[PDB]
């Protein structure tokens, strides 16, 4: 868990869930409706 | 389950963006890119079941 992934030199330190399609998400998760950050499984 | 099989589209036209919302996908997901997004493009078999 110590470990995760999602310009050049930008570092994008927000964690907001993506609206990664058809949907108005804003806090809710669901198809269409992805939190952005993942753990690489180490 | 158990006994399908690799049908397909050919010599057509198509319109892969009703996806993002229509009845027919009301619960889905992807491999592949968004629906909308990749809705212009092709292959040389359109591998459906």
């Amino acid at each position: 868990y110590n470990y995760r992934y999602r310009k050049p030199f930008e570092r994008d330190i927000s964690t907001e869930i993506y609206q990664a399609g058809s949907k108005p998400c804003n806090g809710v998760e669901g198809f269409n409706c992805y939190f952005p950050l993942q753990s690489y499984g180490f | 389950v158990y006994a399908w099989n690799r049908k397909r589209i050919s010599n057509c036209v198509a319109d892969y963006s009703v996806l993002y919302n229509s009845a027919s996908f009301s619960t889905f997901k992807c491999y592949g890119v968004s629906p909308t997004k990749l809705n212009d493009l092709c292959f040389t078999n359109v591998y459906a079941d």
